[PDB]
């Protein structure tokens, strides 16, 4: 979900 | 001296809960700020774990599992050093503007897991804690917890432990004297890690009643990750067994 999103930021 | 020049460079400042201080002491406005500063320091775990000294060795799922597992453990020892450190142990010092006085301990339903760390916050304290000893232990706590069927490459990261605990061992060093206490500090950490994740996840189920706000990313966590913890499909790794 949204970590993995916070993970190429 | 090269391996500590980077714990201290890499490591964080100050969060801030972002917390209305003028509201009274409630369960849920209280715990609203910790969700918020769940979210906040675990930004900071992100970014400070992606800079660790081969951290990038290892697999990006592996990377974030570890991190997603550890995020408790590392907050709540942290946390134990900035009480220790600010407070000298008085209260919790979970950021500036949320720092917890007996009456919080007892309004946020925490209050046995907040003994525990004003507990182990204590502990810094009893045990002359350096903080070239306390930065290395909570590196070393990253490494702390896997699942049982094993990371997508345990070996690069057997490795990667491995060589965080010669380190941890090289800062130490009738050395085994100090080693066994802080192994057993390092012990302390996973019981009360496992007592909020519990916390943290009833919470979430009931938290469409008890009226406090998890962010996103904070549920996600809580509802797909810790789950896995509780359920013993993943476990920490224990210097001593217990
Ligand atoms: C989301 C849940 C209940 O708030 C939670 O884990 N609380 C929480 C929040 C922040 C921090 N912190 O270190 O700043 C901690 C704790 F690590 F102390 F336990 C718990």
């Amino acid at each position: 979900y949204i970590f993995d999103l916070f993970y190429k930021r | 001296p090269i391996f500590l020049n980077v714990l201290e460079a890499i490591e964080p400042g100050v969060v801030c809960a972002g917390h209305d201080n003028n509201q009274p002491d409630s369960f849920a406005a209280l715990l609203s700020s910790l969700n918020e500063l769940g979210e906040r320091q675990l930004v900071h775990v992100v970014k400070w774990a992606k800079a660790l000294p081969g951290f990038r060795n290892l697999h990006v799922d592996d990377q974030m599992a570890v991190i997603q597992y550890s995020w408790m453990g590392l907050m709540v020892f942290a946390m134990g050093w900035r009480s220790f450190t600010n407070v000298n142990s008085a209260m919790l010092y979970f950021a500036p503007d949320l720092v917890f006085n007996e009456y919080r301990m007892h309004k946020s339903r925490m209050y046995s897991q907040c003994v525990r760390m004003r507990h182990l916050s204590q502990e810094f304290g009893w045990l002359q804690i350096t903080p070239q000893e306390f930065l290395c232990m909570k590196a070393l706590l990253l490494f702390s917890i896997i699942p049982v069927d094993g990371l997508k490459n345990q070996k690069f990261f057997d490795e990667l432990r491995m060589n965080y605990i010669k380190e941890l061992d090289r800062i130490i060093a009738s050395c085994s004297r100090r080693f066994y206490q802080l192994t057993k500090l390092l012990d302390s950490v996973q019981p009360i890690a496992r007592e909020l994740h519990q916390f943290a996840f009833d919470l979430l189920i009931k938290s469409h009643m008890v009226s406090v706000d998890f962010p996103e990313m904070m549920a996600e966590i809580i509802s797909v990750q810790v789950p896995k913890i509780l359920s013993g499909k993943v476990k920490p790794i224990y210097f001593h067994t217990q």
